């Protein structure tokens, strides 16, 4: 989105020193020229709507979500005056109106738009706006707003005038209270709309580069070309991070099961299309001459193949052992599909397949669970080893935590032990927490009452339930001693088969 | 410099002293639609330790291998044990160590009822060589893990007064420093030149309160003291959520429309790309009904907090299978993404552009277009030598000394594309079975001088066929089909001529058997220094003269 602050203020209805910019009112100056509130969105941030509102004290907004800079120019020209003057309040109101009009979750960039020449005393606007160093009871105030934006108060005048009016001083104090909302007022003299444009030009943070690149893939009839630069992530710092560039080339190597494990996360959309370079001098990977080569056959476009029938996925491994699979579409008479993609940028591209730093031949193959056929599906290994994201511990950061955990432990038959492989593990975590914390003291209420609900039958019943629940109750009471006790947390209690029934 | 992550060290400390054993008036009734029916005297310290352990588990899920942390609680004794394995880094071993250390106990020992042993246990719980080599870890955790959990030590006690609280804190700090020095006695750990402490204080609800309002400040150079107040109930949940968000600079997201109660979705600080980050969007299961294509950027592990609820658990189950979750507002645009693995659950922040991965509906007019009858023989021959399968680590299996498996795989991929057009629809000579051997031998497992001999035999058979004067089908005159086949063979061999010298030699031989086709000083120095270059005659002149036409 976009945020525009039209300073419709009575204070902002007079010249700066002698006369207005375009020898006339502020409306004429706004019509003649504007700041970077719309130029950046026009150039770079095309997918953005603006809320052309001129307001000081109340949300006198009439412009809905729209990118028309003409409406913004009309609103700025319509920002004659009002019955208020407060730069920070105007910035807050402009940000709120832009969020409420252009889009709730769409980011924007608002700034402070007011004159501020009220004078230190009974009518200072900074006193009633810069209120952040107290009121602990109302610490969750509107500042900061739920949108990333740095409100900036424009300043282009003499240093003595800026200090007497306390514009730069109040702006710096507001920035310090708001933790950086406002750049350093490093400007003086008769300056045009350059400092204001620089301070308001931060609304083009979602730009893109419409470029192209090529790659060489030997003498095969199905080549691949690298996509644009990917999004940087914390994977390997090395010397220092930097924005990526057009990659040289990749290599389509390897073949794994398609539907069994799918593929790691993609970095960009890169189509599969063959190229050629044999003896044409420098030989660029092959303008609109593609129709002639279009008549020539190539299996890059028809790379569906064994994606569904035999269960195969075209794996591509880069130069620095950056392996990664990719699946294709099944329908061929209808619209098919083929593409290229990268791997996950985390510590492991395929956490369900172990470490993948040894993308190489089958001469030293440790295991072949799939073998491009999905013959076996032992991954993920449910027992013992697993990722650290889903350990045997409960989470109560949110409201649906421990209080709901006790009920879930009491009603474990609904969501256990059917999907115990990788999804349903709340009951095991709750039982592990109960066995670890030693909740015998708190068992008289709801902390450890889950087991008693499952034992409402007599004591002369079948011993399968007693055998199942013997370990947890025995291990739990040892933690109250305050010494060495049971450590059944690395080992996981898995779903035991209930085959004791007669039917 | 990759070993300086925020999750280097994290320790949650819970004690069993009579001061912390006081009732917190925590009662929760689950009865709404052989022991006496005592009231549930749950302690607020248990909930605080649970929140700190959850934050530590999230920290462990942030760095799974490079950084490892453990959890140990306080008791009458002290059991300290730590390892350095990557697999054990998960929160299961931290919970096991916390259980093995000691849980809360109302009846303490008759003597040594203090927090010195608890301070030693917490210092041992802290990672990076038991808080001895953790100087740089605490230096980084001055605003990261401090905003997350405790990190150093969490001493919960019923302070009688400010003086008693300060004295107990000083004793705990001295015990922690002694334990850190004891750890520093080893070789991998270094003695603490500087100390940084982040202290978490817990008190029961409805208990004594003799603490005055104060801000966070480094009270002493030896130990920096911090005091915070946490309630029981919704306030505890809000504080834990704020701590989790501040741990990694995360946000909150809700997932709806499960394809069959707060909803939060954690992430790392990689959301700055998709900002100008509370993602408000539904959830999409990857299938035919809903668009399964969306951009993914900055994968980072997510530990759901609201798993004990239908929506969050359903979303976790859907994402954890391996499907790619798309995003839509709550031409297609996706502002979010979600991918996960078999045990790892993660969330992604997506840019709003480039969600058109499945763009081409037809491929008739593209390069290499409306011909899908590609050469199955060449692809099969390449597959004959193509045998790639990764292992845990590379190993030397074949000749050429300690061969790197990546190098061998690259060579196998290169050999698959030497001279082997895997597209048969272009030409008409692909009908013959004796010409395919040249394309196969380049990519077969037996590529050697014997393969060149087999190619020579194929060329001899082709020469016999040419001498036989047999027209061939094109699938116009037979000469046009023959010219097309010859041009296709030349095109196939042209890429091989630049790929290897043997193919170039074969092409040269075939061509050989081809037929039927100080002001004075500074000013004078500036003037002389501005001169640019001399020439040959001046430096080599003798007696102000130099000879010409010396070549004679």
């Amino acid at each position: 989105p976009t945020v525009v602050v039209m300073d419709v203020s009575l204070s902002m209805t007079r010249p700066v020193s002698i006369e207005g910019s375009e020898e006339y009112q502020r409306k004429h100056l706004a019509a003649h020229g504007l700041t970077m509130l719309f130029e950046h969105m026009a150039t770079n941030y095309k997918l953005e709507f603006t809320a052309l509102v001129v307001f000081s004290s109340l949300w006198e907004l009439m412009v809905p979500f729209t990118r028309d800079y003409n409406t913004l120019q009309e609103a700025l020209s319509n920002m004659d005056d009002y019955d208020k003057t407060c730069l920070e309040s105007a910035l807050v109101g402009v940000c709120n109106i832009v969020q409420q009009e252009w889009g709730g979750a769409i980011p924007c960039q608002v700034v402070l738009v007011t004159d501020g020449c009220l004078g230190i005393g009974r009518g200072s606007l900074r006193h009633s706006l810069a209120t952040q160093n107290q009121r602990s009871e109302s610490n969750r105030f509107p500042l900061p707003f739920p949108f990333p934006s740095k409100l900036y108060i424009m300043c282009m005048a003499n240093l003595e005038e800026l200090q007497s009016t306390d514009s730069l001083e109040c702006l710096e104090r507001l920035i310090d209270l708001n933790n950086g909302e406002g750049q350093i007022f490093t400007i003086d003299g008769p300056l045009c709309l350059k400092n204001v444009q620089s301070m308001f030009g931060k609304l083009i943070d979602l730009a893109y580069t419409p470029f192209h690149a090529v790659l060489k893939c030997g003498h095969l009839t199905a080549d691949v070309q690298v996509f644009p630069r990917p999004e940087p992530f914390v994977v390997d710092e090395e010397i220092d991070p930097i924005p990526k560039v057009i990659n040289t080339d990749l290599e389509i190597v390897g073949f794994i099961d398609i539907a069994d494990i799918s593929s790691p996360p993609v970095l960009s959309r890169h189509l599969v299309l063959p190229i050629a370079l044999n003896k044409e001098g420098d030989e660029v990977g092959t303008n609109s001459a593609n129709q002639i080569a279009g008549k020539i056959p190539n299996f890059c476009v028809l790379l569906h193949g064994s994606l569904k029938v035999e269960g195969m996925v075209a794996i591509v491994q880069l130069g620095p052992e950056w392996h990664g699979m990719l699946y294709s579409q099944a329908d061929s008479k209808k619209k098919s599909n083929l593409m290229m993609s990268l791997f996950e940028p985390g510590p492991e591209p395929l956490p369900w397949l172990g470490k993948m730093a040894q993308l190489g031949p089958i001469s030293d193959a440790k295991e072949n669970p799939y073998g491009e056929d999905d013959n076996k599906s032992p991954f993920p290994l449910q027992p013992k080893n697993k990722r650290s994201y889903a350990q045997n511990v409960t989470v109560w950061i949110k409201p649906s935590g421990l209080q709901t955990d006790v009920q879930k432990i009491l009603r474990n038959a609904r969501k256990l032990p059917e999907k115990t492989q990788t999804f349903y593990k709340e009951l095991n975590r709750l039982r592990k927490a109960a066995l670890a914390f030693g909740f015998l003291d708190l068992l008289k209420g709801v902390a450890d009452m889950l087991e008693r609900e499952c034992t409402l039958l007599p004591e002369t019943a079948h011993p399968d339930a007693a055998f199942q629940l013997t370990h947890a109750a025995q291990q739990l009471k040892l933690a109250s001693t305050g010494t060495s006790e049971y450590a059944a947390y690395d080992q996981n209690i898995t779903p035991l088969h209930t085959d004791f029934s007669g039917s | 410099m990759k070993i300086f992550s925020e999750s280097h060290k994290t320790v949650f400390v819970v004690d069993h002293c009579p001061y912390m054993a006081e009732s917190c008036r925590q009662h929760v009734e689950f009865d709404m639609l052989i022991i006496p029916l005592a009231p549930i005297s749950k302690s607020l310290w248990t909930c605080s330790v649970e929140s700190s352990m959850e934050y530590c588990r999230i920290m462990y899920d942030i760095f799974p291998f490079k950084k490892l942390v453990n959890f140990i609680v306080s008791d009458s004794g002290a059991h300290v044990l730590n390892s350095w394995t990557q697999e054990d880094q998960n929160l299961q071993e931290l919970m096991a160590a916390l259980a093995a250390v000691g849980p809360p106990n109302p009846r303490a020992d008759p003597e040594c009822c203090s927090i010195l042993h608890g301070l030693v246990a917490a210092v041992e719980t802290l990672c990076k060589i038991t808080e001895y080599q953790h100087e740089a870890r605490t230096l980084l955790m001055e605003n990261a893990e401090r905003v997350g959990n405790r990190g150093r030590i969490i001493c919960i006690t019923n302070a009688k007064s400010d003086s008693h609280v300060r004295m107990l804190e000083d004793c705990v700090q001295e015990t922690i420093h002694e334990h850190n020095k004891l750890a520093a006695n080893s070789d991998h750990l270094m003695q603490i030149q500087k100390c940084e402490l982040v202290l978490i204080h817990t008190y029961p609800v409805g208990e004594d309160s003799l603490v005055s309002d104060r801000s966070k400040k480094e009270l002493s150079p030896v130990l920096t003291s911090e005091v915070h107040s946490v309630r029981a109930g919704r306030h505890l949940a809000t504080k834990l959520n704020i701590l989790v968000q501040q741990h990694f600079d995360l946000a909150s997201t809700t997932i709806t429309n499960i394809p069959m109660y707060d909803v939060e979705l954690l992430h790392h600080k990689d959301a700055h790309v998709d900002f100008l980050e509370t993602i408000t969007l539904k959830w999409c299961t990857p299938r035919t009904n809903n668009i399964e294509l969306h951009y993914c950027t900055g994968a980072y592990r997510i530990s759901p907090v609201d798993v004990n609820s239908r929506p969050s658990s359903c979303l976790t189950n859907f994402l954890l299978n391996g499907r790619s979750v798309l995003l839509e507002q709550p031409s297609k645009v996706i502002s979010h993404m979600l991918s996960s693995h078999g045990g790892e659950i993660f969330l992604h922040v997506l840019s709003s552009s480039r969600s058109i991965l499945e763009d081409p509906p037809s491929i008739s007019e593209g390069c290499g277009g409306r011909v899908t009858d590609y050469r199955i023989t060449d692809f099969g021959e390449f597959m004959r030598e193509n045998r790639l399968t990764p292992f845990l680590d590379p190993r030397y299996k074949i000749d050429g000394s300690l061969e790197v498996p990546l190098e061998r795989a690259k060579d196998q991929l290169e050999k698959h594309t030497r001279y082997w057009p895997m597209i048969i629809s272009q030409t008409t000579i692909f009908n013959m079975q004796a010409v395919v051997p040249l394309a196969s031998v380049i990519v077969k497992e037996s590529l050697t001088e014997e393969d060149v001999l087999n190619c020579q035999k194929t060329i001899y058979n082709l020469v016999d066929m040419e001498r036989k004067n047999d027209p061939l089908p094109i699938s116009p005159k037979r000469d046009e089909q023959y010219r097309i086949m010859w041009n296709e063979l030349e095109t196939l061999v042209r890429a091989h001529i630049n790929n290897s010298e043997k193919h170039q030699r074969v092409l040269e031989c075939l061509m050989a058997c081809r037929s039927k086709p100080s002001l004075w000083s500074n000013r004078i120095n500036t003037a002389n220094s501005r001169k640019h270059q001399e020439f040959a005659g001046r430096l080599n002149s003798v007696n102000n003269r130099a000879e010409l036409y010396q070549h004679l």
